RNA sequence: UGGCUCAGCGUGUGCCUACCCUACGCCGGCAGGCGCGGGUAACCCGUUGAACCCCAUUCGUGAUGGGGAUCGGGGAUUGCAAUUAUUCCCCAUGAACGAGGAAUUCCCAGUAAGUGCGGGUCAUAAGCUUGCGUUGAUUAAGUCCCUGCCCUUUGUACACACCGCC
């Protein structure tokens, strides 16, 4: 554990890579998805804010200090 | 008028004040005058505060002085040759006056 | 001596300017209210000035 | 030493000779603007007086004569160029060269009031534990 | 109904009366408004634009809940904690120009003006479009 | 080993008319001595009877009632 | 807005002798260049008429070109006179933004030159001691033993 | 009826341990809507027995030096740590947090000068002390770290509610246990 | 006051006043069941809270805290 | 970076003695300038629109948009005079510092701590002090272990009194 140094715009690996992993499990924040990937964290901000344009994630709380989205729920 | 007149009297002392405004009220209340009642203005406190020793020497202790003062306005309704006699035989060495016209 | 350079340094503004009405002193010089004493002389005067120690 | 250009504001030493004090307060500094806009007194007359008549006097090609003065506050101003000012540190009087290229400066700059210090050994309790 | 300023949400009621005060494109906004600085004891001019329209909307809003407000009081409205170095804080007033031009620009819609005292006031004309902007922002709140 | 008179001595040789205030003495002598010491079993009050044992008994030294000289 | 990333990703720029960090946004990406500030890189961007919101990778090579001749001309293009770094300059009397290794220059020019006349500040400097008036005895020992 | 913060029904946590559920306050009495009051608790002994356990943990919450009097920051702390905890695990946040202290709290300590006999703990010492551990637990956990101090705090809670040897607190309770048996 | 002492002030006024409400216009028993059940949850509900402020005191920064000091 | 929203103490034109607190309008990007009023004061500054806090934005674990030392250039204000920078402002410059060894201070409830605001000093001026509110706790209701204090019995070759005497 030196540095974590690595990323910003991600490439199409960890773009379909989040598509396919992040919105089917239950706490999405952008501290879990930046530790997750291996995103920066304000473009986990931006990507997950594009994930809920979609409409593939919920929000929850919508803080200016913490924002959390869940998955979709299954019936 | 008729003439409207507001005292003011200031003093450090509370009691020999309210002596003074008590005591010019129901002189006026008796000769037929229609007077508001004394209103207390703030009181007001000045707190010098200093260092307690001549040198510099010694544990840093402080003196804490603060002297008050205290105001009252009465407000009378008839003219001044009445008034003049009546508060110069209220005089109480603390209390200092100043008698003045509502137009001033 | 002589008279246009006695006295001639200004004494307007600053602590050349100020001292004690009591002892003429420069020092430690209470200018709040226009007592203009000095602390001592504040705290030897002060009871009969009309300021009393009450808390 | 290859050009001869002096070039103070981008103006150089003979048309900031001829030219007045109202002009200059707009080529220098502020510092020295309020104090050419304020008032420059009697004894700083006095000193810019003899040091036209000791720079007059001097005959051709040599320096003029020492001028003394305890005025460690005056603008060195473009009058004052090439002169020979001796400036007080309280204790002695310094000889200074006044330089074209030292013209927004006071004389107090120019003569030290202390020795710098080279130091000795810590004496005795100069250490602690 | 209502409604009024008071009872609905200010901090998008002044986003509302922004975008409603930057849509009709009468506010005069200066040239400088992009090196402001607004207000020294802060840096680094607004992340934002637009941000003359808000600062016109929220004196607005000000100007219509506390009447008789002047160059001073806008700049004591807008002042702030002034980290200092190595010194500790203070506080520090507002930028006087911004305060006075927009003041000045509202003015020119006719909507404030200098009252009998000192300062300036809402319009009637003023008063009536912010009560209309506060209808619009609580029915989209509500609704 | 800390030298006591000497540097008594060197200290009062380096004051305005060989004279000190005991008080300044105490203070330089302890500052030299626990800036050149080697031992450390010896404790404040052990320290302080030494310094006025040095102070007190020296045939070189006098005491003007709060002070030291040095005699010639 | 970017939805995965510009194929054509410039990761470390070039721009006058310093090497600009790609990944950072715009602003306090140029602000690497000596002589450029947050606040000037601002001014800068915003007169350049980019958008903020991109970092210093996805700019275009002619956006670079644009920002840096408006950068190292900054009062043709309303750069306010008061803004500047090297404002009535000693030398010349003109008005510039020293921006680059000449920032370097201009600053050891005007050491020695406040050392060939030796002034104070020149002879404070050609030792080791501070300039501006403070008090030496307790702070500043860090520099030495 | 009361349900803190708008959601989360108090009225089905269960404290297992009589000797905690004298001293923890998340009953139907000491069911309030926020963790915050100006509750004169620090007057006399045990007060702090009967204060809600929730202000309890705000209070130990507002705590490096650089937050002393910041109690709103710790109630939307708490707050979002609570949502968080909901989110991950769907059991009541109060229940959890319950059980975080309950396995969080020391049952055996060791004191003196001359650590020398092994004592045991009060039931209310044991609470302080697992409320402080899970604070501080969080607290280090989220200090140069992308995490947030809210999510920081819920995987402290949850982890220390399964039991997990993988908190601060209960490597810390563990630690505290074994050295007690020691010298005892 | 500040926000939160604003906040408390607030409620307890309004509380209050409803309580006099009551129980100078409609019937005593009424009054004493919304007391009552304001009683049993946060008594400052209808009590004010008589702690104001502590003075500063001229040796230290604060009215209990004093300023540091320093042996040798 | 923007938006929103709350204080309390208290000072203010002076014997010699000039030096007060400021609203409002205009100019300047700022510090500031120019006019015009009010206040010897529960009357005017002033409903003292304080800061932290609160809401939204950008940043993203990098000595980094943390931190702001050091230094260059320029602009003001006080002053009779600012250089050895008075203070303030603007653009640049961007050092140590990643929570601190042995030691050691203060403190138990509106307390500690955070956070600003007055007064004194003051022509110019607070990293100091003396006061004031604001946000607001953890732990404790004990003991004599360490450092000391008081009382009783006791020992003594001390009485400059254990830093003693020898
Ligand atoms: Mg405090
Ligand atoms: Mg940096
Ligand atoms: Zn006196």
């Amino acid at each position: 554990r030196d540095k974590l140094n690595n990323l910003v715009l991600f490439d199409k690996a960890t773009y379909d890579k989040l598509c396919k992993e992040v919105p089917n499990y239950k706490l999405i924040t952008p501290a879990v998805v930046s530790e997750r990937l291996k995103i920066r964290g304000s473009l986990a901000r931006a990507a997950l804010q594009e994930l809920l344009s979609k409409g593939l994630i919920k929000l929850v709380s919508k803080h200016r200090a913490q924002v959390i989205y869940t998955r979709n729920t299954k019936g | 008028a008729i003439h409207r007149i507001r005292i003011t009297l200031t003093s450090r002392n509370v009691k020999s004040l309210e002596k003074v405004c008590a005591d010019l009220i129901r002189g006026a209340k008796e000769k037929n005058l229609k007077v508001k009642g004394p209103v207390r203005m703030p009181t007001k406190t000045l707190r010098i505060t200093t260092r307690k020793t001549p040198c510099g020497e010694g544990s840093k202790t402080w003196d804490r002085f603060q002297m008050r003062i205290h105001k009252r306005l009465i407000d009378l309704h008839s003219p001044s040759e009445i008034v003049k006699q009546i508060t110069s035989i209220s005089i109480e060495p603390g209390v200092e006056v100043e008698v003045t016209i509502a137009d001033a | 001596g002589h008279q246009q350079l006695y006295w001639s340094h200004p004494r307007k503004f600053g602590q050349g300017s100020r001292s004690c009405r009591v002892c003429s002193n420069r020092h430690g010089l209470i200018r709040k209210y226009g007592l203009n004493m000095c602390r001592q002389c504040f705290r030897q005067y002060a009871k009969d000035i009309g300021f009393i120690k009450l808390d | 030493r290859t050009f001869r250009k002096f070039t103070y504001r981008g103006v150089d030493l003979d048309q900031l000779l001829d030219m007045s004090y109202e002009q200059l307060m707009q080529l220098y500094s502020a510092r020295q603007r309020r104090r050419l806009n304020r008032g420059l007194r009697r004894k700083q007359h006095s000193l810019l007086k003899r040091l036209r008549k000791a720079k007059k006097e001097a005959p051709p090609m040599e320096k003029p004569e020492v001028v003394k003065t305890h005025l460690r506050d005056m603008i060195i101003l473009p009058e004052m160029v090439g002169s020979m000012v001796g400036v007080y540190n309280g204790k002695t009087f310094n000889q200074v060269e006044i330089k074209p290229e030292m013209i927004g400066h006071y004389l107090g700059e120019f003569s030290i009031t202390y020795k710098p210090v080279k130091h000795g050994r810590p004496g005795i309790g100069a250490t602690h534990s | 109904p209502g409604v009024t300023v008071k009872d609905v949400n200010q901090q998008e009621f002044v986003r509302a009366l922004a975008a409603f005060l930057k849509k009709s494109g009468k506010l005069k906004v200066p040239e400088w408004v992009d090196t402001v600085k607004l207000a020294k004891h802060k840096e680094l001019a607004p992340y934002d634009e637009n941000w003359f329209y808000t600062r016109a909307a929220s004196t607005a809003r000000h100007l219509y809940l506390r009447g008789g407000a002047g160059v001073g009081s806008m700049t004591k409205i807008y002042g702030g904690r002034q980290r200092n170095g190595v010194m500790p804080s203070h506080f520090s007033r507002g930028s006087k120009s911004v305060a006075r031009r927009v003041l000045q620009a509202l003015e020119g819609l006719k909507m404030v003006e200098k009252d009998q005292d000192g300062g300036r006031k809402l319009t009637p004309q003023g008063q009536r479009d912010l009560d209309r902007i506060a209808g619009q922002v609580a029915a989209a709140n509500k609704k | 080993k800390f030298n006591w008179k000497g540097t008594i001595k060197a200290i009062l040789k380096q004051a305005p008319d060989n004279e000190i205030t005991i008080k300044k003495l105490r203070k330089k002598v302890l500052a030299q001595y626990y800036t050149v010491t080697d031992e450390h079993h010896r404790s404040e009050e052990e320290l302080l009877v030494i310094f006025n044992k040095k102070i007190s008994k020296n045939p070189t030294f006098k005491l003007l009632k709060d002070k030291v000289k040095l005699v010639k | 807005m970017s939805l995965v990333i510009p194929e054509k990703f410039q990761h470390i720029l070039r721009v006058l002798n310093t090497n600009i960090d790609g990944r950072r946004k715009i602003a306090f990406a140029i602000t690497a260049i000596k002589g450029v500030g947050r606040r000037y890189a601002h001014v800068v961007l915003r007169k350049a008429d980019i958008d903020l919101t991109k970092r210093a990778g996805e700019l275009t090579e002619d956006e670079v070109e644009r920002v840096i001749t408006i950068m190292q001309n900054p009062r043709q293009y309303k750069i306010p006179d008061w803004f500047l770094n090297r404002q009535k300059d000693v030398k010349d009397g003109k008005y510039s933004q020293v921006l680059a290794n000449g920032l370097d220059n201009k600053l050891r020019e005007d050491l020695e030159r406040l050392k060939k006349i030796r002034a104070h500040r020149g002879l404070r400097h050609f030792w080791g001691l501070r300039v501006r008036g403070q008090h030496t005895k307790t702070t500043g020992r860090r520099g030495r033993t | 009826d009361i349900k803190l913060f708008g959601k989360w029904s108090t009225d089905d946590v269960q404290i297992n341990d009589i000797s905690l559920q004298d001293y923890i306050a998340v009953k139907e009495k000491y069911a309030k809507y926020l963790p915050h009051s100006a509750g004169r608790y620090a007057a006399k002994r045990f007060r702090k027995a009967q204060c809600p356990i929730v202000e309890r943990l705000t209070n130990s919450m507002m705590m490096h030096g650089r937050n002393n009097g910041k109690k709103l920051m710790t109630v939307r702390i708490v707050k979002h740590a609570f949502e968080i905890i909901h989110l991950l695990t769907g059991e009541n946040p109060l229940q959890v947090l319950v059980n975080a202290i309950i396995n969080s709290g020391p049952r055996e300590d060791s004191t003196r000068i001359g650590r020398r006999q092994a004592v045991d703990v009060s039931p209310l010492r044991r609470v302080n002390q697992a409320i402080w551990l899970l604070c501080t637990g969080a607290r280090e956990a989220a200090f140069r770290n992308i995490k947030t101090i809210a999510e920081c705090l819920a995987d402290e809670l949850i982890n220390a509610a399964k039991g997990s040897s993988n908190s601060y607190a209960i490597k810390k309770k563990d630690e505290l246990e074994r050295v007690a048996k020691s010298n005892r | 006051g500040g926000h939160v002492a604003q906040i408390y002030a607030i409620r307890q006024s309004i509380s209050k006043a409803l309580v006099a409400y009551y129980q100078k216009y409609v019937d005593e028993a009424s009054k004493k069941e919304i007391k009552d059940i304001l009683i049993q949850y946060d008594r400052t509900l209808l009590v004010a809270d008589p702690r104001r402020c502590e003075s500063k005191k001229f040796g230290g920064p604060g009215a209990r805290a004093r300023y540091q000091k320093s042996y040798r």
